[PDB]
């Protein structure tokens, strides 16, 4: 399986590990030199919360597995039962997760009140609709 | 309906030792990677250590590597955090997590215990 290329993480059962077996719907041979730093997997994006940087519903998001991210970076973050993709603004014991769409509102997370962890760092996008 | 319970926390002097334990109840334990996270005051919760389902592989946060070891006991449904050379940096709520390993890396899910407080001080 290690030589099948990047796993494609499709739909994601609430509270479940991102790379759980039952989530990997595909695999694509993608050059490792393509993304910096290296992609470890591809995450299908949902919704249009990031359309303004061109990360559209349906796009495959190259994600580098790490918990080491900075403010200003597009993170993949787990909040209680959910996983989202946003620009990170950390601020004391309050973490903001910023959309790239004016129709969307920043998610504001209280670290005392909710489990918040970083799943990885978005390093690239692959779009492969049948119609562009 | 997985239920996790951390224990073993307390107050410890710098350079000392301490052992955390987690009891997992509503799961098929042999089938899951287990991990320890920690959350220090006003900071993002980070993974400290993880172990694959049968313990073949582990992960460690770089700053606890060589100081902390994780292990699990499949007969007893527990996972444990042996903490040596405690620094003040180590002070946090420690949480037990259920997750899964893929290509040598722990990916976690959203089940947590209530947490156990570790405090490192001097005299």
């Amino acid at each position: 399986e290690e030589e099948e290329g990047l796993p494609l993480v499709g739909r994601v059962a609430a509270g479940e590990p991102l790379l759980a077996q039952q989530h990997i719907e595909g695999h694509y041979q993608v050059d490792p030199s393509l993304f910096k730093p290296n992609a470890d997997f591809l995450l299908r994006v949902s919704g249009m919360s990031m359309k303004d940087i061109g990360i559209m519903d349906g796009d495959l998001l190259a994600v580098h597995k790490t918990q080491d991210v900075r403010n200003g970076q597009v993170v993949v973050a787990r909040i209680d039962d959910e996983v989202t993709v946003k620009r990170l603004k950390k601020q004391g014991n309050k973490v903001e997760l910023l959309p790239e769409n004016s129709e969307f509102k920043p998610i504001v997370v209280d670290l005392r009140q909710q489990s918040f962890t970083i799943e990885g760092l978005a390093v690239g996008v692959i779009r492969n609709g049948d119609w562009l | 309906q997985v239920q996790l319970v951390e224990s073993g926390g307390g107050v410890v002097q710098a350079g000392g030792s301490l052992r955390l334990s987690c009891a997992a109840s509503g799961s098929i334990f042999s089938s899951n990677a287990m991990a320890w996270y920690r959350q220090a005051p006003g900071n993002v919760r980070r993974l400290v250590a993880a172990i694959s389902s049968r313990g073949d592989n582990t992960n460690y946060e770089d700053s606890v590597r060589g100081r902390f070891t994780i292990s699990r006991d499949n007969a007893e449904n527990t996972v444990s955090l042996q903490m040596n050379s405690l620094k003040p940096e180590d002070t946090a709520i420690y949480y037990c997590n259920v997750g899964s390993f893929y290509r040598g890396n722990y990916y976690g899910g959203s089940s947590w215990g209530q947490g156990t407080q570790v405090t490192v001080s001097s005299h």
